[PDB]
RNA sequence: UGGGCUACACACGUGCUACAAUGGGAAGUACAACGAGUCGCUAGACCGCGAGGUCAUGCAAAUCUCUUAAAGCUUCUCUCAGUUCGGAUUGCAGGCUGCAACUCGCCUGCAUGAAGCCGGAAUCGCUAGUAAUCGCGGAUCAGCACGCCGCGGUGAAUACGUUC
RNA sequence: GGCGGUCGCCUCCUAAAAGGUAACGGAGGCGCCCAAAGGUUCCCUCAGAAUGGUUGGAAAUCAUUCGAAGAGUGUAAAGGC
């Protein structure tokens, strides 16, 4: 549709391309005001010189696999020197400093009673 | 981080040491005690024996650990599993 | 018939210059494409078979045939003759016309694309391409698939060596690594 | 070709929408736009986002920066 | 000097934020009190998306400043969706304080967008300006609290009764 | 003698290159199955192995090559194909 994802069809334009992998709604707001459409039109109404604009505009930034591949390339380099954040990457474990005595589920997983 | 303006950190000490050997065919290990000193580009190709608390261990500074600390290649604490 | 032409026009005497061949019949040709979709999840629920097969002839233009196991085996929860696995055969005009597509149209679809591999010749000249996942032929509709799936795409040739073979694909159009 | 059991399959041509590039083909797939075509004929036109002659493997130019080394970046973010 | 006290298969205590529409988002508009301040509190102007920076001003202060409080009210929007709910986690880029923030700081922008759909047995506080909820100031303090101490705003429900 | 085993039928070895041939000799099967797994017409050739190949693994499907039978022949064995 976009940018190879079917943006919600229902929404606003600003929040159906935050559907968009590296498109927030800070972003989205600074795409349609470059471009000009609206930011209430449900983009089901969107016209094809419309959604064309937007394509346009998405198209300079860096997206959906282009940004996933350079995020997993900036973990996949702290892993390969050895960095104390690296091993946090690869044992699980918080890498900003957060304390792990407890909480630090989100990192984990479920918590293993045994 | 650390602003810009300020630029980045080094202590004088250790920025000495790989200052000495820039011109060398064979370089030799720096004892440091200096986790806290940012790895510039001048470091690459030295070994940096770090101290983590007990021991200095030596990182090998390969060009992509540019930016970070010495003490980042200097584990602390020693976990190996409950 | 686009890549036919490009085949007969252009292929043809740059091959016969390469390998010195005397006669025109010894230049290597396309014989077979066999595009094959294991099948085992079929054991499970017998729709996913179906769908498969479904997706199956809108990629390729013909009725799959749909084949069975030859001999059960308890470790798959697969009895003899059950219904696992499709595939199509393309021959002539429909087979080139696939290939085009393939080389035109679907390759470049493939997620983080960086060519098609090279050593993946059965050394007698024949090169299968395994693709992992669907939705990069056009025809799928990106919608209907439930579970995504890949195939073995099997380009037989005339070629007696994967040399010719691979000489012989590269030219007709083939992103080798 | 057995006659009522394979996908209707009729000849058509693809668009690289990315630069226009069209050629000749066959498909079992539709559409709602169609196009004149060389020698006299008409055909359904499917629009394509991407083909062999605008992907950056084919082509070969990439779009991006190749990254930034990070002794490179080192020395930006600080002139040296 | 460096490390540790911030280690993490796990168990518990006390909290904070949520699970949305009695809400979220945007715009407009109103009302406190207790307090703190000299190399400190900092107006105004300008720069920056912002954290903040820059020139510079008043005030040892019911005079100047922190400090135009947030809930609130009035319009617009979203329309029940793991969502425009939630904001964990992570990537990148910054801002500060500091000789230095890798182990171990706080804050900012962009991106990322986890669990969570109101919580089993059990258990806690509270009888009014109280509970509930909303912000604000202060001590320690270069920097750093969802803690502690204090402050005001909004502001309920119920108590038949003493068997347990 | 008892106890146990056996009692009819099929295949093998014993069985001494026709046939037959005993033992409480050595091994196994049968008391069915199939509406095609029968008849006929037409057509077909296996098991494995190597190599390549998405899910996919030693091994499920696909392709080529090699492969005279190392498969299969409903059900034991022999003979046969
Ligand atoms: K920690
Ligand atoms: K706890
Ligand atoms: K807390
Ligand atoms: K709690
Ligand atoms: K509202
Ligand atoms: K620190
Ligand atoms: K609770
Ligand atoms: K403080
Ligand atoms: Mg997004
Ligand atoms: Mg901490
Ligand atoms: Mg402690
Ligand atoms: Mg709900
Ligand atoms: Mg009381
Ligand atoms: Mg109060
Ligand atoms: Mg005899
Ligand atoms: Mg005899
Ligand atoms: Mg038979």
């Amino acid at each position: 549709r976009i940018a190879g994802v079917d943006i919600p069809r229902d929404k606003r334009v600003v929040v159906s391309l935050t559907y968009i992998y590296g498109i927030g709604n800070t972003t989205a707001k600074k795409v349609l005001a470059n471009v000009g459409v609206s930011e209430d039109v449900r983009v089901r109404d969107l016209t094809n010189e419309q959604t064309d604009a937007i394509r346009a505009e998405i198209d300079k930034l860096k997206v959906e696999g282009d940004l996933r591949r350079e995020v997993n390339l900036n973990i996949k380099r702290l892993m390969e020197i050895g960095s104390y954040r690296g091993i946090r990457h690869r044992r699980g474990l918080p890498t900003r400093g957060q304390n792990t005595k407890n909480n630090a589920r989100t990192r984990k997983g479920p918590t293993k009673t045994v | 981080g650390r602003s810009l303006k300020k630029g980045p950190f080094v202590d004088d000490h250790l920025m000495k040491k790989v200052e000495a050997q820039q011109g060398a065919e064979k370089k030799k290990v720096i004892k440091t005690w200096s986790r806290r000193s940012t790895i510039f580009p001048s470091f690459v190709g030295f070994t940096i024996a770090v101290y983590d608390g007990r021991k200095h261990v030596p990182v090998y500074i390969q060009e992509d650990m540019v930016g970070h600390k010495l003490g980042e290649f200097a584990p602390t604490r020693t976990y190996r599993g409950h | 018939n686009r890549l036919k032409e490009k085949y007969i026009k252009e292929v043809t005497p740059s091959l016969v210059e390469k390998f010195n061949y005397s006669s025109v019949m010894q230049t290597p040709k396309v014989d077979k494409i066999v595009i094959n979709m294991g099948v085992g999840d079929a054991v499970s629920n017998a729709k996913n078979l179906d769908k498969a097969v479904e997706e199956l002839a809108l990629i390729t233009g013909q009725k799959p045939l749909i084949t069975k196991a030859k001999k059960s085996i308890a470790g798959f929860r697969l009895r003899e003759g059950m219904p696992i696995g499709a595939k199509v055969t393309l021959r002539g005009e429909r087979m080139y016309e696939f290939l085009d597509k393939l080389v035109t149209v679907s390759l470049p679809r493939v997620r983080d694309f960086h060519g098609v591999s090279k050593k993946a010749f059965d050394g007698r000249g024949n090169y299968t391409l395994g693709i992992k996942e669907q939705l990069i032929f056009p025809e799928v509709d990106y919608d209907l698939v439930d579970k995504v799936r890949g195939m073995d795409i099997v380009i037989v040739t005339t070629a007696n060596t994967d040399e010719e073979s691979r000489e012989l694909l590269a030219q007709l159009g083939m992103p080798f690594q | 070709m057995k006659q009522d059991i394979h996908p209707n399959y009729q000849p058509v041509v693809f668009m690289d929408s990315t630069t226009g590039f069209k050629f000749l083909s066959g498909s079992t797939k539709g559409s709602s736009e169609t196009v004149e075509w060389e020698d006299g004929n008409t055909y359904p036109l499917l629009r394509v986002e991407v083909t062999s002659d605008s992907h950056p493997f084919y082509t070969g130019r990439q779009k991006f920066t190749q990254a930034d080394g990070r002794v490179d970046r080192f020395n930006k973010k600080y002139g040296l």
